């Protein structure tokens, strides 16, 4: 079979909805496990180093 | 809308400012660190990161 998207959706039998909208549980993710951003608001204005 | 100095670095004089409305209290949570590149402050002592 497929995926759950019937993309003939053109005058079907099953009148109106009749096709599986299921959620896709599994949502991958690489990088960083992040909510806040530790954010510099006000940059420091020029300074002299060694 | 609220206003800040901003973070203390200098030697002189401070100039004269007309304030009015102020918190009842400490709201400053959100503040990550002062002016971390720094090894100095200068009024009001204050705290850096935690």
């Amino acid at each position: 079979i497929l995926s759950p998207d019937v993309s003939s959706k053109s005058l079907s039998a099953y009148l109106d909805s009749a096709v599986a909208n299921g959620p896709e549980l599994i949502i991958e993710d690489t990088g960083l496990c992040t909510s806040f951003m530790l954010l510099d608001n006000i940059p420091s204005a020029h300074l002299t180093k060694e | 809308p609220f206003c800040i100095p901003i973070p203390q670095v200098y030697p002189c004089i401070t100039a004269r400012r007309v304030h009015y409305a102020f918190t009842s209290e400490n709201n400053n949570d959100s503040l990550f660190s002062t002016n971390a590149a720094s090894i100095d402050t200068a009024f009001g002592e204050n705290a850096a990161v935690s």
